[PDB]
């Protein structure tokens, strides 16, 4: 069951990155927002805790991502019979694509 | 990363995707630095004497 | 003031985990025969806790079981032989497992 | 701030000099030879500038 | 400190009335440092990229 955002003014909330200059995180005016922005281009693990303030006991969420941001090269070729050739490509998700 | 048998080499099973690593620069100024964890003592100034 | 020295204090949670061998003379260990691992914990960036505290709890599963035995002291997971064959070793923060 | 480095900087008179000789292989010189010597500046504690 | 002739150093011609050295405790954490003189301006940051 999931508690209700009126009782997460009681918990202990801590997030977790590995590449703050890429990816940078502030918490909203309610306690369960976190707003996110991007800076510059690359990708970023993100996770958060919760511990509790009266027994120290906490949990933690799976590890997840973001990354920070297709076409092809050229969009036309002309080539002879016997011809040979590589396609090149720009932008989209090229370290989980 | 390319996974093959141990028997044979030939030719990979499987390959990743890429990961990418971004190393960032240092400032070359030798500077005495603690990284501890949050809400954590540290021995420090009676290592140090 | 002129005699006086400078130094950083970094305050961040534990972002990685690496358990890597202590001074190996070898890749494979003889039955009856140990080795010695270090656990090194690591911010967003690479840098390496220099204290860990108290909270710093570390726990050890082996996939195959009776290859070896595994101990852990402070942040040293040592580990012995006890028969021939391959085994992952997998150490973990115990109240942190990811 | 966590890639930072720290650094100190000191002002003040000179207070002592020092005439040292630059990596001496004997104690002498000899006719149509030569030997060099470095100057060595300090503060009231020994510190060099 | 004591003066003798370089031919004769079994008895001293003159002694010193002796000097005292104040020896001052250093903070041994490696604190990068400059000293510079008044009014002098230093080329570090570029020696040092």
């Amino acid at each position: 069951q999931q508690f209700d955002s009126t009782q997460y003014q009681y918990m202990n909330i801590i997030p977790h990155i590995d590449n703050p200059n890429v990816l940078s995180m502030t918490q909203s005016s309610d306690s369960q927002v976190f707003t996110l922005k991007g800076l510059d281009q690359g990708l970023v693990t993100l996770s958060v805790t919760i511990q509790n303030p009266k027994t120290s006991f906490s949990a933690t969420s799976k590890t997840i991502q973001i990354q920070v941001f297709f076409r092809v090269s050229p969009s036309v070729l002309h080539l002879v019979p016997g011809g040979h050739f590589q396609i090149h490509w720009t932008g989209g998700a090229p370290i989980r694509q | 990363v390319w996974a093959y048998s141990g028997g044979d080499k030939t030719k990979h099973l499987f390959q990743a995707a890429s990961l990418q690593i971004n190393v960032i620069p240092d400032i070359p100024i030798q500077t005495t630095s603690l990284l501890l964890p949050l809400n954590t003592p540290s021995s420090f100034i009676v290592n140090n004497h | 003031m002129d005699t006086s020295k400078l130094f950083k204090i970094n305050s961040k949670p534990f972002s990685h985990l690496e358990l890597l061998p202590i001074n190996p003379t070898s890749t494979v260990i003889p039955i009856g025969g140990s080795m010695s691992f270090a656990i090194y914990l690591r911010d967003d960036i690479g840098e390496v806790f220099t204290e860990y505290g108290s909270s710093a709890i570390f726990s050890s599963e082996v996939s195959n079981t009776g290859i070896i035995s595994s101990s852990i002291d402070a942040n040293v997971v040592t580990i012995k032989g006890i028969r021939a064959g391959l085994v992952t070793l997998h150490v973990y923060l115990k109240d942190m497992p990811h």
